[PDB]
């Protein structure tokens, strides 16, 4: 009860209260001082926890520490020792986000007269000197400089007015380092490749510019809340502590550092001619606002209602257009590469809740943002485009599919493959997936009918009278009647063993059997699932060869080439039921039969779903092997303190299974990359021979899909890096394709 | 021109919810 | 360790609905619910086909199986479904984000379920449909019309 | 529906 009471007290401070923040801080300080002699370690741990897991209230939690230090020097010293221990553990653990929040806490604790400025200056000197280390990854240096620069907006004035000489030396070293950094990764991370109206500059470059503007402004931001300013009278006399000499942990092979990111900028002060002047793109206030909003979203990503409530009630020293900032931060998280911090549907639901909470103003801002995003579609990345399409379709579904389509009439005259008409087509198709064709037709203007999708109806090649001359029509009719008569598998073999092979793989046989089966089971998903599961044996016996699986996939596409969702679901079931392996589907995606539909979003959602299925299967088998090994170890230790033989045998079998699963995963990724390389190389050679522009919508889509696969599965491709560089991505490769691989390598190096 | 289509949609949905 | 305020997960908590025809005590039903992967999706329209339900619920993760709520005698939809995901995390995400989202302009309401057994897909209502459909009196086009009692 | 989903 004591611990939970202390936790509730500490967390409560700064929320809805009838009293001011200073009064709450003083009360909490007193209370803690009362409970100091009996819960010193408990309080220390709780404070280090709120410091490490609640960055969005950072300054508040430092003022508390600034008061306790004024009351108990010993307590302050122990606290800073514990904070340096937590920092060293987070660094040895590879928890660099927590480590940077801790560094920010120490930096702002320097402002409360807890930590002496010279000691923090020395720590920052060590941080910067990390940049002078030899043969270390550039991500380490990047992060160590980032920590310092990100902490500067909170203690920069103090550090400069105390040690301006060493501060200038630090700044000179930081500039010398930043001038020689590598920016190879920026193109793979920019949401928009266009340099106007908002360049998507790297986070370190942005932050450096902001710090330079803050220094030119005599270190004055007018945004950050500093409750300890009102306590100056009590804090000036308080004794200051000296941090022990800090040496960053040495680089190790197993250490993993955060990958560089690119600031997502889409708004401008001109976009709100009525509200408060939005902070400039290079103002430190803007960076602090985005960081606080990101932390708020990351701290409440489970409770969408509470997340919306916290976002809407975000405090600031000076009034700002908080609606625009929230929308921008939400879109930045949604459109962030490689992947968003959380599932993509969370952002949609959070935006819906935000609109519900503030219907008077926010919906207009959302519509304006949508229109902006659409106007700048000519360069947005296709991954961000897919995320935008999904979110917008879900939004329209949640708002009676109402939108001012006429405002986008400019897209009706453009090439249908242009990002704008393509985006409209995909949005309409997704809206249809959540509705019926007729409704989608009824809602769009008639002039947009050329974009509306196609009715999702089965295409039975042997249904029309003109099909009587097709080979296998009689066999098709016999199979149809047998299916209608609940025939058994052996009967179906008897009716099928009479199909004339065109020349252990009969294409006509598979084609007829699958066309008939799908056609008779083409009134509901459940029907198809039952027809696939019941006749599983026939499927596995007719499609023994990988070529047979490819033929099955091709026939399934031909039957349902108008119902992409059905195609997707069917392929999923076929790969889970083991009718087709993932390699066959991967080969099918790049097959010529999909060239006309190669750029359509459903083929890539299918490919990604198959990759995810393979990854999950491998992870499950590995986890089972780990559990079996743990059980073996526990049993052996308990016995030491037949069965063993058979268990060890099992373990061996599981290990072989894990090896085979990893081999299949590797083969899947290798085949995918080979097919990407082949298509891009042949396209580039043909374009060069023709002397035409290499930048075409198809090329952009393919290259950015390759980038999407690399970004999505870097975690696994890190293992194959060696073979990828030795076999696939070689020097002889075309520079355009090799550029993607170089960017991916530089992403974490 | 402030596109307020979704403000109208939210107003209609709230009216329907009140009617229900 | 970790702050309990952040651990608050109000959307992934058990509801007050306990199965009335379950074969066992309440305790084992709760045990199953804490590890189940099946969600009962209610407040659906009769016309809602399962393709759109799959398209909506496949946004939280890979779906394993979908069972539509058939009528006891007419064998037609009654406005409820069972969605069985492949992993617990996917079901939790669906409850945290899909719960309370519109579908066919209808506010769907997903809840945890103790799993699927044969005969559960038929509405317990003695009229064939759903008990709520038998007790409600307000008109609803998506739910056929007036309640069975009204007719 | 016999449990075929082994993968
Ligand atoms: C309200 N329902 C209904 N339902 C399931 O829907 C099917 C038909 O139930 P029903 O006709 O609504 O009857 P009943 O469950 O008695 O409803 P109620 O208790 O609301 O009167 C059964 O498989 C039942 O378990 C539910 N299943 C779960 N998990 N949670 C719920 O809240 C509900």
């Amino acid at each position: 009860e004591t611990e939970d009471h202390l936790e509730s007290l500490i967390c409560k401070v700064g929320e809805k209260s009838a009293c001011s923040l200073e009064s709450n801080l003083e009360g909490l300080a007193g209370v803690l001082e009362a409970d100091l002699p009996n819960y010193k370690s408990k309080i220390l741990r709780l404070l280090c926890t709120v410091a490490r897991l609640l960055p969005e209230k950072l300054t508040i939690y430092t003022t508390l520490v600034g008061l306790l230090n004024a009351r108990n020097y010993n307590f302050g010293g122990e606290f800073v020792e514990a904070m340096i221990r937590q920092l060293k553990e987070s660094l040895k653990a590879n928890n660099y986000n927590e480590a940077v929040y801790l560094v920010r806490f120490l930096s702002d604790l320097v402002n409360c007269h807890v930590i002496a400025a010279p000691s923090m200056v020395a720590m920052f000197e060590n941080f910067v000197s990390v940049t002078q280390e030899e043969d270390v990854p550039q991500v380490r240096r990047d992060w160590y400089v980032y920590a310092f620069l990100s902490s500067l907006p909170w203690v920069g004035k103090e550090l400069y007015e105390k040690k301006d000489a060493e501060m200038d030396r630090i700044f000179a070293n930081t500039e010398s380092y930043l001038k020689r950094r590598q920016k190879t990764h920026v193109p793979m991370l920019q949401v928009w490749t266009a340099d106007k109206p908002h360049p998507q500059e790297e986070y370190l470059d942005c932050l450096w510019a902001q710090i330079q503007k803050l220094k030119k402004d005599r270190w004055q931001e007018r945004h950050i809340l500093r409750p300890y300013l009102a306590f100056d009278s009590i804090l000036c006399e308080a004794l200051q502590h000296n941090l022990p000499p800090f040496t960053p942990p040495p680089h190790t092979e197993d250490s993993v550092y955060p990958m560089p990111r690119v600031i997502f900028r889409m708004f401008d002060y001109t976009d709100d001619p009525e509200g408060p002047v939005m902070p400039g793109s290079h103002s430190v206030e803007r960076f602090v606002i985005e960081e606080n909003l990101h932390c708020i979203i990351k701290s409440h990503w489970k409770e969408r209602k509470t997340c919306a409530a916290q976002l809407v009630s975000y405090p600031g020293k000076n009034k700002i257009p908080l609606n625009y900032h929230i929308v921008e931060v939400i879109f930045a998280e949604l459109f962030q590469l490689p992947a968003p911090p959380h599932i993509d549907v969370m952002y949609t639901t959070l935006l819906i809740e935000l609109c519900k909470l503030q219907p008077g103003s926010l919906p207009q801002v959302l519509a304006q943002a949508t229109e902006m995003l659409y106007m700048r579609l000519d360069t947005m990345n296709t991954t961000c485009v897919d995320r935008f399409i999904n979110w917008f379709s879900h939004h329209l579904s949640n708002f009676q599919f109402r939108w001012s389509w006429e405002d986008w009439s400019d897209c009706l005259s453009q090439d249908p493959e242009s990002p704008k008409p393509k985006f409209v087509r995909e949005v309409l198709e997704k809206c249809m997936r959540l509705s019926y064709h007729q409704r989608i037709l009824d809602i769009v203007p008639p002039t947009f009918s050329a974009l509306c999708p196609a009715n999702p109806t089965c295409i039975y090649k042997y249904g029309d009278e003109s099909s009587n001359s097709l080979p296998g029509h009689s066999v098709a009719l016999c199979l149809a009647v047998a299916f209608k008569s609940k025939a058994t598998n052996d009967e179906i073999f008897s009716i099928l063993k009479d199909v004339p092979n065109p020349n252990s793989f009969n294409p006509l046989k598979i084609e007829v059997f699958v066309q008939t089966l799908l056609h008779l089971a083409a009134k509901s998903f459940s029907h198809s699932f039952s027809a696939l599961a019941k006749f599983h044996e026939v499927f596995k016996t007719l499609a023994e060869s990988d070529e047979g699986k490819l033929h099955v996939l091709r026939v399934m596409f031909e039957v349902w080439r108008n119902h992409p969702q059905m195609i997707a679901v069917l392929v999923d079931k076929m790969i889970r039921t083991q009718i087709v392996d993932c390699a066959a589907v991967a080969n099918w995606i790049f097959s010529s039969e999909l060239s006309r539909d190669f750029t359509r979003l459903f083929v890539w959602e299918i490919l990604h779903s198959t990759i995810r299925k393979m990854n999950k299967h491998v992870l499950k088998i590995q986890k089972e092997l780990e559990e079996a090994k743990e059980k073996l170890a526990r049993q052996h230790k308990r016995r030491s303190d037949r069965k063993d033989g058979v268990l060890e045998e099992q373990i061996e079998r599981l290990q072989e299974k894990v090896e085979s699963a990893q081999s299949e995963q590797k083969n899947l990724f290798l085949v995918i990359f080979q097919r990407f390389i082949m298509i891009l190389t042949e396209h580039l050679v043909r374009c060069e021979t023709d002397g035409t522009s290499v930048l075409t919508p198809w090329y952009k889509n393919c290259i950015e899909r390759l980038q999407q696969i690399f970004l999505q599965h870097h975690q696994i491709i890190q293992q194959y890096m060696v073979t990828l560089e030795n076999l696939l991505f070689t020097a002889e490769l075309d520079p355009h394709i090799l550029a993607v691989f170089q960017q991916f390598c530089a992403l974490q190096a | 021109k402030i596109n307020n289509i979704w403000g109208a949609v939210l107003q209609e949905q709230n009216q329907d919810a009140v009617a229900t | 360790g970790l702050l309990k305020a952040l651990r608050s997960d109000s959307y992934v908590e058990l509801s007050q609905y306990r199965d009335q025809h379950f074969r066992g005590d309440n305790e084992e039903q709760e045990k199953l619910l804490k590890k189940s992967c099946t969600l009962y999706v209610g407040n659906l329209s009769f016309y809602t086909t399962e393709e759109q339900i799959y398209e909506l619920f496949s946004k939280s993760g890979d779906i394993k199986k979908i069972i539509m709520g058939l009528d006891k005698m007419k064998k037609t939809a009654c406005g409820f479904c069972f969605v069985e995901y492949y992993s617990r995390a996917d079901a939790e995400n669906a409850m945290r984000y899909i719960n309370g989202t519109r579908l066919d302009d209808r506010i769907i309401r997903t809840d945890w379920d103790a799993g699927f057994k044969e005969g559960r897909q038929y509405g317990r209502g003695r009229s064939g449909g759903q008990v709520r459909d038998e007790y409600r009196q307000d008109y609803d086009a998506g739910r056929g019309g007036y309640g069975k009692l009204a007719q």
